This record gives C-alpha cells, structure tokens and sequence, in this order.
C-alpha cells in the first residue's frame, strides 16, 4: 500500500502545485518524495528535471533565489556578478525546457537553446558567457510577457524540487518572492499571471506552471508555530503517518526482499525467523510494540512526536534491535520528553517499577531537596526481551 | 507533599503527609527568605513589628511543636517539595477545595492589577485536577504565552556589522574602501536582521526551563513542552533580577506583557509570592468603591499627619466638602461590634477629617455575616456617625450579584 | 467585481495615495490588487505601467530607492557604484512620462525622452552612459524646482507599484524616505511639494502624483504586524473580510465561468449541480460551512485568523472537497489548536461526540495524571457529509 | 579498551558516532586511540584527519571557499581551495577507486590525484589545473558506476572532530549535512550528486569517511544541540570510570609510558601514596564513584567529574594540586550562587569553620546570604577532610 502514498502526492500535486509531506521523524517523508519524483520523471540522480535541496537555520534567501556573491573571472581577481540560486537555476530551467514544446510563430528557439545550455552547466559561469547568460535571460522575460495565458498553462516537462526539511529554515525569509507566487493561480499562464519584479539582478521573475516544490517537513522540530498564512495557505499539507502495518514479520520479509538479491533473500528470511522466535513467535511484535508506544506518545505529548518506523524496518537479529532501541529511540525518547523520567516510564509503562529489568533505573541516593535522578541501564538477552514484552 | 492553609488556621503534625521534620525543614527556609524579601511588598495596617517577629521563624508560618500555624499573608510557596499555599479565611467552605482557589486568584485579579482572562480559569473549572496555586501560575503564564507565541514568534530587530559571504542590507563603505585586496571575497554589511533569540526570548526560554522542572499537572506539562520546541535554537540563560530589568516594553513586544509580568511574579531555592491579606482587601474594596460611587469621587491612601502620620485606606469626597471616611479592615468584627484597635482608629480618622466613617468588612459563610443593610449604626459622644457596612462575596462565582447589593446598602449611606 | 472591492479602492486610492489591503490569508488582497490595476492601466504584465513587487525580512532600503551595489566593469572588477532601487526607478519613471505633456519643460523635451529611455533600458547601464544618467537626473529636479504647483496636479499617466506582503519588510527602514513623501498632499504639485535630499547619491528626489502604492499585507501573524502609527497614517487601510457568500451555487457559477469563458461552461454547470445535489440539494451549504467556522474562530482566537474563501473557491466535487478539506483547513484548524483539543473539537460542533462519525476520535487510553488526546479519523462518502452537517 | 568494540559496532550501522560525556573523560582519547589502532597511522594525514571546531568557525574552512594566492610576486590571484572534509571526502574515494575492478580504466590518472591530494602546499598553477582536471573526470568516473561496486569501498578513512557542540552546525555544514546519513552517501540506495556553491564541482560523501565526534557537554547537553546533529549521527556516552584510579590499575595505565627503571619509581611513589590515604586500594575509585553519584543527583548526568585528572597523581602534594586546582574550579563553575548543593556533593553539610573546604564566612550581608569562601588545606589536614569525603 504505497502506490495510494503516489497518488495522494500526485492528485494534490496537480491541484495546489506543491505539498509538504509533515510527519514525525523517521518515517519516510524523504524516501516518498525521492521515490516519488525518480517514479514519475526517471531520472535517479538531481541535476536536469529536479534538484534535491535541503534547507538549515543559516540558510538565507540570497542562496536560494539570487544574491550578490563574489565569484572568480578566469583565474584572476573576483568579480562581483549576482549568481542565481538553487530555485532561479530551476525556475529558469522549468521555463525554458517547457519553452521547447510550445509551436509558436514568436519564439526564439535557437536563442531558448542556447539559455537552456548556460543553465544546465554544471561549470560556474565564465564572464565570457555570464553576459551571454543574461542577455538571453533578457530575451526571456520579454518573450514571457508577450504570449498569451492560452499558452503557457500546457507545459510538457514536469520539473520538481525537494525541499527537505522545509520548517527547519526561516520559511518566510527563504521564499521571499514565493509566498506571492506559489499558488497555483500565481505561476505563469494561470488567471492571476504575476511576474514579480526582484530586487538584487532587477530582473522580472515568475515560476512557471512545471515547478512542483515537494516538502518534507520534520514536525518534532521547530513545531507547528509556522508561517500560518502564506507559508500554510500555498502548500497542501499531507500527513504521513508512522505505519506499524509494515513492521510484521511478512511486511518486513516483503521489504527487506524487493530491494534485495537472490542470495539475499534467503538470508533474510533465515534471520526474521531467528528474531521472531526469540520474541516469542509473535509474528505481530513489532507491530504491537510500535502501535503502543505511539499511542503512550500521543496521549503525553503531542500526535506528532511519535516515533516513527523507518527505524526497526532495517532490523534482522535482537542484537541490531537492541543497537536501535537503546541509540535511535530511547535517546529519541529522552530527547522529546525533556529528561524527564516519570513520565517517560508510564510510555514504557513502567512507573511504578525501579531496580529490575527496566530502562530506567532509580538511583539509589536522592538529593538534597528530595529530588530523586534516575539513569538509563543497558540490558541483554532474554532480560531486555522480557523488558519489551512488557511494554504491550 | 501538598499542605494547604487558611488565614488563622492549624493544621496538625500526626496527621499531614510525609516525614515530621521534612516540613518543619521546609518552613524555616521560608520564613527566613521572606526576612529578606520583606521589604518590597507593601503594607497596611498590618502590625508587622519587622524587628523581632519576621527573623525568629515567624514571617510567614508560625511553626510549633504540635502544629502548624496560618498567620495573616495570603499565597503561596514551594520549598523543598513540600509546596505550601495559604488560602484567605473569607473563602473557607463549611473539587472540594477547588472554588476558593478561582475565588482568591480573582480577588487577586481584581485588586493586585493583573490583566488575566476569566475564559484562562473557567479552562479549568471542572477538569478535576489537583487544586494548587503553583500549578495554576504556571498554567497562567503558559497559557497566555502559547496564546501570544502562536500569532507571533517576537522576532524583534537588530544590527549588526558583520562581514557576509552574501550581500544583505546596506554595504557598510567605510569599512569596504579600506579593505585590502587580498581579503576582498567578503562583503562587509550593517544588515538589520530579524533575530528570533532577543532578550525577551532568552528569559521566555529559561522562564519555561524553571517551570517545566518544578511543575507537577499533566496539562502544565503538556502545554511548556510544546513552549520549549518553540523556542528550541535560542540559547540559554541563567535567570537574573537584572535581566527582568533590561527588557523594555514598546509598542511592538507589548502583547508579551502579560506572559512577562507573570514570569516576574514567579522567577527572578525558594519560588512564589506572598501579599499581606490586609492590604489585598484594602486594594479590593477601591475598585468595588470607585466603581460604585458616582456622586462623590474616591481617592485611596489620602494622608492627614496627627501631632507619625495616621491616615486612612480610603476618603471619599465630592470635591472638597463632605469627608466620609472608608477604612478596609480584614477583622472578623465578633460579636456585631467593633474591637478596641478598631474603633480607636476610627475616631481618629473622623477627628482629623463632622466626618462620617464606613467600615467594610468581609461576609461569606465562614466568616462573620450580619444583616442585609448597614448593620450597626454607631455614635462616639461627639455626634460621631460609624457605619458597619459589609460586602458579600460573589466572587467565588464569576457574577457580580453584591455589587448591586453593596450599592444600594452605600445609597442610604451616601 | 466592480461592485464593492473595485469601487472602493479606486476612491480611496484617489483620495489618499496609497491604499493596504489587510485581511485574513485566503481573501482575494492580492487578486483585488492585481485585478484593479491591470483593468486600469490595461497592460495584463509588469512593465512600463506598474511593477508587482514583493517584500520580505532579505529585502534592503539599499535595494529599494538607493544604495550602493558593486557592479562588475571590464578592466574593473571591484567598482562600487550608486544604484537606484526599484521605487527610484517607478517613481522617476512615473515623473518623465508625466512629464511629456508639460509646457515649461520647452528647452529639454529631448533631455525629457531621453531620461526616460534610460530609465525603461532593462539592459544595465554601461558607465559611458551612466553619467549621462546621472547629468540628466540632476536636471530633472533642476527642471521641477522650476515648474509651478498647478502644474504638477495632473500628470496624465497613473504608474502603480503593487507591493505584496508590505507588512513582511521592515517598513520603517524600507521606506526610508517614504515615510515623509507618501501623502496626497507632500507628493509633487500638493499642497507641501517636499524634494528630500537622499543620503548615498546627495540628489534629491520627491515621489510624484502620478505614483500609487497599494500594498496587501497579511494580519494572520502578529509580529510582522503593522504597528507603526506614524506610517499607518499614511495609508489608507481596506479589511476585505472573508467573505462566505462567495460560496453559495449561484455565485460559485459566476465566479467560476467569468474566467473561464470556454465551452466548458456545461462541464462546469453540470459538475456543480451533481457537487451541491450530494450535499443535500442546499444552495447555501458552502457559504454557511465557511460562516458557522469563522464565527467560531473568532469568538475563541483573533477575528484576524479566519479560514478564508480561497480554499472552498476550487471546489468541484465531494472527492475535490474531501480533498480540500483534510489537507488543506484541517491541518490548518490543528495548527491554530495545537493539542488543545477541547477547543477544535467546539469549532467544528462536534464537543459532545466522542465517537462515530466525526473527524477526531476519542483515544481510550488515559494519561497517567489525568490528561487525554484524540486522533484524527479519515472519513469518506456520506459519512464524510454527515459529518459536515453537523457543523452547519 | 571495551568501548573500541562499541564505536566500531555503531560505525556500520550509522556511519557516524559522537562520544559525548564530561569533561576530562577519554573523549578525545577514545576517538584518537581506536582510529590508530584501526588505521596504523601514528600521525594525522594520509588516513585520517584531525579537526577542531568553535564559534567563528566557517564553510570556507571546512567544505570549500575561497582563498587568496599570490602569482610569482604579483598582485592578488583568488583561487578556490578546498577544506578539510573536501579533502577528506574526496581522498576516501580516490583511495578506495584502487581496489575497484571497474575504476582500472583510469588507475594511472586516479592514482596522480591520491598523491596530489595527500602533498602539501601546490605551489604552481601547473599542478592546480591538472588537479581541477583530474577532478571532474572522478566525478564523470563514479557518476556512472553501479551500486554494487560503490557500496563496499576497502579502506575506510576516519574524520576525528573535536568539540563538535561548539560550532555552528547548521552553519559549517551548510546544505550538507544530509550528506552523512548512511542510505544518502555516495554508493547507497538514495546517493545524492550534489553541487558545491563555490567552485560548481560536485561533491558527495564517500562510504569509507567515518566521523568521530567529539563533544564535551559540560557546557551544551545533547538536547541543547541542532536538530540535524541528533539524528544524522549516533551518540556514545563515554562515562568518566573510576575504576582507573585503583591500586593497581593506576600502575598498569603509568606503565605503558614509563620505561623499566622509572616503573619501580613509580612502584615506590603510589606505595608512599596509598599508605598516607589510610591503606586503601579502592580509595581513587570510590572518592569519585561518592562524588559523580552526589553530582548526577543534584545536577545533570552531563556534569560530572571525569578521571583524567586523576591519572597523574604521584604523591599527596600533586593530589592536592589536583583537587584543587583542577577539580574544584569545576565544582564551584557548576555551582554559581549556590554553596549549598556543592556542600553536600562534598558531603559536608551543616560542617563549617574547620577542615572544611569551603568554610562559612562570619558576616551576613544587606539583607542576609551565606556567600562561602573556599579554603586551602594542606598536609594531614587535607587527607582528614578528604577521608570523610568517602
Ligand atoms: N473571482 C474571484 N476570485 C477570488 C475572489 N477572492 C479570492 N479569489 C481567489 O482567491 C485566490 C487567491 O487569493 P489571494 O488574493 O491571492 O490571497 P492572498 O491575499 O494572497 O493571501 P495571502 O497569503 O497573501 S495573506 C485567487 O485565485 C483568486 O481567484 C473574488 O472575490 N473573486
Ligand atoms: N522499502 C521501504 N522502505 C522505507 C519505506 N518507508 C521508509 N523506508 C526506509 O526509511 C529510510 C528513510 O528514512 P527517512 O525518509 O530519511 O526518514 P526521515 O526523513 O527522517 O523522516 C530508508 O532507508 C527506507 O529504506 C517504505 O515504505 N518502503
Ligand atoms: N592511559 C590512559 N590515559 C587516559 C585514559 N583516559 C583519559 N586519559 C588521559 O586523558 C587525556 C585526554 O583528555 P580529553 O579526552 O582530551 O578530555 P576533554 O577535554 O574532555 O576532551 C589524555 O592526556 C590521556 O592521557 C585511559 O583510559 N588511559
Ligand atoms: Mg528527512
Ligand atoms: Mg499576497
Ligand atoms: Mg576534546
């Protein structure tokens, strides 16, 4: 069941334009969207018809749309062209390939070809040719303002653009230009045509209707006290949920297969049937133990901080269970509760446990002031098994 | 453990929870840091004798050897997990101890100044939580503060000269002309950037760091943990007196004067607030008189020197002429009459200003009620005029039902 | 269209200079924007007549009216140079082409036409002309300086700068001369002609009459909020409020096939007949679900965080409404509530239900100090409509 | 020694690990010993690399930036040269192309590039152009290879950061740091070609380049750090273990750097030294197994008293360097404003005015404080309060 996850990106994705893929962490909001866009336009690596990006806290608007920035001139002293971003290398790019298609008696096609070439050069631009560049970026602009909308809404090459972690930047700082132009009625050749004026190169600037900007937004991080208007209000929000279903043991057999080998396979059936028989042939465990923990999570804190299921899916023995429970969800478990310990022992239901098979373990000297600090405590073997089947 | 207390009341030692020496550890802390924060909270009438009583462990409990003893200094206080809270006596009944609690935080909405919301309380009228004060201080500065974070972050303006390997904001030229050329591949800006750790931020994310710690609801917990991801990039400080004091409040941080004056009644070892019940009355009949006294105007602490100056909690006069003197009293008034300590200074505040004098005084079930209009008229030998007048309390409620009562009761007497 | 929104901003915009458009996200502010000024100046692209320009917290005063920006020469790399914004190049756009029609300008008519091709060249200004710029810059407002007060009231072109998001820049520093010009009568040919003296290239400069700014900034966030009374003054605030009776079946036909005037005015018709006939043959349904939701946000948040007319504007089936219903408002109306349950269950009516049909399900697991949390439900078909009768 | 079997175990399965602990721990050691013992390079260099970080650190300095370069006594040429993960990055792959079946189409011009990126200082252009060529044929070489030959790459190359909560990593990182998760490398299932701003050559992290953080958290705690530094990497406590500090495990540690005749000296002065301490073998262990259980009570875990600073103790009068000087500047950094909490980590509540180590000054103050004084000891007066320490 991930064609449905394609298709509810995809019908979003020609009715709002671009959709952002909110969900807690480890779960597969990167991986939908890298498998999504690779499925729709095969081109496995970035570059050409779609660029993976993602963003940071330092992250600032003159490296994504356009800015002053010092470049060197062959070999000599620094000249102080404006470069185009990460999203002015792709707008232009989406504009220009979709230009290709379009049979009109006004278009430039030889000069297209040769913006299209100075775009897609991997090479930084030599002053040779940074002037050829944008005389023919000029020559777009005006070429852009003269055909009609009738023309400029079927555009053939669908370009993409994974922003991951969308909310991890100052989202209203970075889209500075593109919380006016994200819409789907604001990109070229719809009713609301805008091509917006921008303030370092003076140069007009308009997305067009090929850029779909898929978003994968981390949400236990710099949570949902977003933008709340522009940067709510253009992107579909799609929640994609942490799954247990695919934590059985046959939705873990069927995945760890399809991606395998023929020797592959029969090994990893071999080392599932070793896990599951020493949880106690529960073909469901995995299933339950992470069902129950998100619901503990939940009730706590908030729905999304819940721990995802990109973690145990890459599991085939208890001893690579017991290296991703102990450093990829109990320190993921301490670190959403603020070190707190009476709580975090009622998720694992174990508040009213101390000194035996439990994660954490109460010190036996408390404070000054009463105050008591309990510490995590490793476990092995069947004790940290029968520690996890006292969770469900 | 959780005690609670009453004005004037005792509770018993064999019969409270936890250890017998844990509280009495607790106590002598308190009392001795209200020795030192005494000055700063003001007084009115109260006898406070700052010399001897306060220092020998009788500032805010008086601790026994078989019980625990109330005196008059309304709050609350958490020490050495034993949280204590003293309630006022008016609102002592005959979710059992969870109507004086929204009584008392009204009567200090009302009188101490705060702008809190009645919809932020009614939030919790029913939801049968565990009735204390901290924990309801601290829902009141999370709330208002989650209700001005998610409208706006307080990302507030500042400069800063910093050499960019981008161009941002005006391009400093004094600093660019003078540049050797062999350092020439960084811009050197003034950029006015938006900065989302300011100072009120700094103190929002620590305030919340000492709340969360010492907090004890699971709504609390809920509601400063989503506070603390908010503001997860901003750095953390350690809390002052002087960073209370650095921030100012213009126009565009003034929506967070709410969750600040919170935080500064809260934080600045020992946590809370303590206010002298006396004066807490004292400031809540003044806005009950102004309110309802439209033909003679009403100024409060009005001071008139005798021979050591006397003066009263409040004088109403109408323009200058008549002196009709209001002094609050927290005093049960037993037995339909004035005390000695009372009457003598009612004759003196007459004296001094042909001058009627209105004693208010607190009615409630628990505390002594009289009839519905002015209860006791009273002549001092010298055509003296001494008014008994007393103002129920609707207040546990959320209706102002005596208002109506305590104006018709001041229209015969005015 | 010319009914309310049109008639009220071209008397207001005449009247007072500058117009804002504040209201909630989803109101058509950057629609009535760009409607009025393209069916005014007739020109359906930026350009000569207008310029769409958007602010945001990147965007400078140096960027805006002037400042300096190192250019890129031949044989000098590194030449700092004074460059004019882009209101600087609106504003003195919009005087040398009001300036045609003039009869005291008789010795520099040619001056006049050629400081106006300088100013539509898009090609940047080589410095061999440049200072032919510049020489005749300073003649401009020598020439103004010489030109009476009944004059200058009636420059027959109407140049318009549609700024968006006005309210996202620092408006204090962004107008940073424009906080004393931008009034009807301290413009050119007022009553108080004021030329101020600009800092970085000490030639003067005044914003014509001709010149009209009509921002649209957003009322949702708080703390990009417009507070500065000083400047507040200078404009002329219209609340578009968003309007439900957009919604309705009469009125969603005439918005709809107003735009669109192909020959899928039957596909349209019939699609929207089949859309309000499954939901109960109501006319009014639309309109009093985004009514009955507004009246309920703002008895409870701001009144300025109201769900707007854009997203049920779109709608053509209960699949199209399903669609903008649980990702687009519903991650929205979470994101206004963020886990406070008991409030989001009240603005959709459903504070009583705790199970069936409903959008948010009751967990039956307690917390450990008394706390509780619900969970989303995706819902479908007729169930999904009975679960949005309940809100009307 | 046993927690080499644990950062080799999660070096696999991440690709990545930080050993946080306290300050004074083996964090750095840890991280520089198992990297020796695994890559048998004594020095930084070829193998490996060693890097600080801090507050003013930078892209240009880490990734790649721009640098100025003078041309035979001319005026000033800026040239874009490469930091330390670029030339680490790009040195575990072009090392890891000579084990390939499938890169010997180019095993002469692969190789030309390892010896140019392990030299130091390029002086010519000649060689800088020839290495920018070479470059963009790696590139052009591994952008058209299969998985199956860019997942096992033989010789893994290490990347010791220190202080890795210092710098600002979302800064120095950049638009990177979703370069170093495992299925996002270079030869992995979601690999990413990305481009470098600066030079506009690509860049993508090999699957040998390890990075060992290292992080004291006595100052920034593990929740107190970026949010993309607690998922792309994997955290190892390194806990401060006393149990270094016994009789005769403080001989065995001193005997690894010591020769033969300066042992039976050291044999003689930990005689002198745990016969002054009362005759107690467990004295070093349990002093601060009393004090890091007094400390994790009334502070956080990540606050604790390491025990590098007791690994050089040879007599009393160095002890009493240590504790002084060392140890108790550390105690009283903690615990600012308050005497009260370290008067009992110490366990001397309520004791003042005598072998206290901080006694109780006479006078109160404006409105009334404590405001303790701490007190230097020394000789059997030292020992006599360190005893009831225990
Ligand atoms: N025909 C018509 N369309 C409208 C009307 N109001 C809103 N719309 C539609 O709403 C859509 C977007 O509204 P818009 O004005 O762009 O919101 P906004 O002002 O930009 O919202 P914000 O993020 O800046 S705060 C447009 O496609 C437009 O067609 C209206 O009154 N008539
Ligand atoms: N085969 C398969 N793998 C999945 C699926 N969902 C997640 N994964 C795994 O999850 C990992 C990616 O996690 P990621 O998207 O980076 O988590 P996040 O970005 O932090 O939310 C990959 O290694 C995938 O193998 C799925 O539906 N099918
Ligand atoms: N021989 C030996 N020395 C150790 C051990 N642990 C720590 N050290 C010493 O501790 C010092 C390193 O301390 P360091 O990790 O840099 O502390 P940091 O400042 O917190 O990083 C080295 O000089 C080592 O001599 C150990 O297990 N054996
Ligand atoms: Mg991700
Ligand atoms: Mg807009
Ligand atoms: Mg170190």
């Amino acid at each position: 069941n991930i064609k449905e996850d394609y298709f509810r990106v995809d019908m979003l994705l020609n009715k709002k334009g671009q959709v952002i893929l909110y969900g807690p962490p480890g779960t597969g909001k990167t991986w939908i969207a890298r498998k999504y866009v690779v499925e729709e336009t095969n081109e496995k690596t970035p570059g050409n018809k779609w660029e993976f990006i993602t963003f940071h806290q330092s992250y600032s608007y003159e490296e994504f749309i356009e800015g002053f920035r010092p470049r060197t001139d062959n070999e000599e002293k620094i000249r102080y062209v404006v470069e185009d971003g990460i999203f002015k290398k792709i707008a232009l790019r989406a504009l220009v390939k979709g230009l290709f298609e379009l049979e009109d008696a006004t278009i430039g096609k030889d000069k297209i070809h040769r913006l299209y070439i100075l775009l897609t050069k991997k090479e930084p631009l030599s002053p040779t040719e940074y002037e050829e560049y944008l005389r023919l970026k000029r020559y777009l602009w005006e070429l852009v303002g003269g055909l009609p909308k009738d023309k400029l809404k079927n555009l053939t090459p669908k370009f993409y653009l994974i922003i991951d972690e969308i909310n991890r930047g100052n989202i209203s700082k970075i889209f500075g230009e593109l919380i006016t132009l994200l819409e789907k009625d604001k990109r070229l050749g719809g009713e609301n045509q805008l091509i917006v004026r921008l303030p370092y190169s003076g140069e007009p600037f308009a997305v067009p209707p090929n850029l779909y900007i898929i978003g994968t937004m981390n949400t236990a991080d710099r949570s949902i006290a977003l933008l709340d208007v522009a940067l709510r209000r253009r992107f579909a929000f799609i929640e994609v949920e942490p799954r247990p279903e695919f934590l059985e043991k046959e939705n873990l057999k069927k995945i760890r297969e399809k991606k395998l080998k023929t020797e592959d396979r029969k090994r990893l059936n071999e080392k599932l049937n070793e896990l599951f028989s020493k949880l106690g042939n529960d073909n469901y465990f995995l299933k339950t133990l992470l069902e129950k923990i998100n619901v503990r999570i939940t009730v706590v804190k908030d729905r999304d901080h819940r721990i995802g299921h990109s973690y145990f899916l890459n599991v085939e023995t208890v001893e690579d269970l017991h290296h991703v429970w102990y450093y990829e969800v109990l320190p993921l478990l301490m670190e959403y509760f603020y070190n707190d310990w009476e709580t975090i022992k009622w998720v694992l239901n174990e508040k009213g446990k101390e000194h035996g098979n439990v994660f954490f373990e109460k010190l036996r000297l408390t404070g000054p002031n009463g105050e008591e600090a309990y510490q995590l405590k490793v476990l092995e073997g069947d004790a940290f098994i029968g520690a996890l089947k006292r969770i469900i | 453990t959780t005690i609670t207390l009453y004005e004037h009341d005792e509770k018993r030692y064999r019969d409270i929870a936890g250890d017998k020496k844990a509280i009495q550890d607790a106590l002598i802390k308190l009392n001795k840091q209200f020795k030192k924060d005494f000055k700063k909270l003001d007084r009115s009438e109260d006898n406070s004798d700052t010399e001897d009583t306060i220092d020998e462990s009788k500032g805010v409990v008086e601790v026994y050897a078989n019980k625990i003893k109330a005196r008059h200094y309304v709050g609350f206080a958490a020490v050495d997990n034993v949280f204590l809270q003293i309630l006022p006596k008016v609102f002592k009944p005959k979710e059992d101890t969870w109507e004086p609690i929204l009584a008392f935080i009204r009567m200090l909405d009302m009188a101490y100044g705060l702008k809190i919301k009645d919809h932020d309380l009614a939030y919790l009228q029913g939801r049968n939580l565990r009735p204390n004060l901290y924990e309801v201080f601290i829902y009141l500065f999370a709330k208002s503060l989650w209700s001005e974070v998610q409208r706006g972050y307080h990302r507030e303006y500042v400069e800063v000269h910093r050499e960019e390997k981008f161009l941002r904001g005006k391009l400093l030229m004094s600093r660019q002309i003078r540049k050797l050329p062999h350092q020439l591949n960084t811009f050197s800006v003034e950029v006015h950037e938006l900065i989302e750790d300011n100072l009120l931020n700094r103190i929002f994310y620590a305030s919340v760091r000492e709340a969360l710690r010492r907090t004890t609801w699971g709504l609390n917990r809920k509601l400063l943990g989503e506070l603390m991801l908010a503001f997860d990039g901003i750095t953390p400080i350690h809390l002052r007196t002087e960073h209370f004091e650095r921030v100012h409040f213009t126009r565009l941080n003034e929506r967070f004067r709410r969750p600040f004056e919170l935080a500064k009644l809260l934080f600045m070892e020992v946590s809370g607030f303590f206010v002298d019940m006396n004066k807490l009355f004292e400031r809540f009949i003044e806005r009950v008189l102004v309110r309802n006294l439209p033909p003679e105007y009403k100024l409060f602490y009005q001071e008139s020197y005798p021979f050591s100056s006397q003066k009263p909690d409040y004088v109403v006069r109408k323009g200058n002429t008549p002196v009709v003197v209001l002094d609050a009293k927290y005093r049960e008034l037993k037995e339909r009459i004035p005390s000695s300590d009372m009457l003598r200074q009612l004759y003196v505040y007459s004296r001094i200003w042909p001058a009627v004098i209105v004693i208010p005084s607190s009615s409630t079930y628990n505390q002594g009620l009289p009839d519905k209009p002015l209860e006791f008229e009273f002549f001092d030998e010298r055509k003296l005029f001494i008014v008994a007048y007393n103002m129920d309390y609707v207040k546990t409620g959320a209706i102002f039902k005596a208002d109506k009562n305590f104006r018709r009761s001041l229209n015969n007497i005015i």
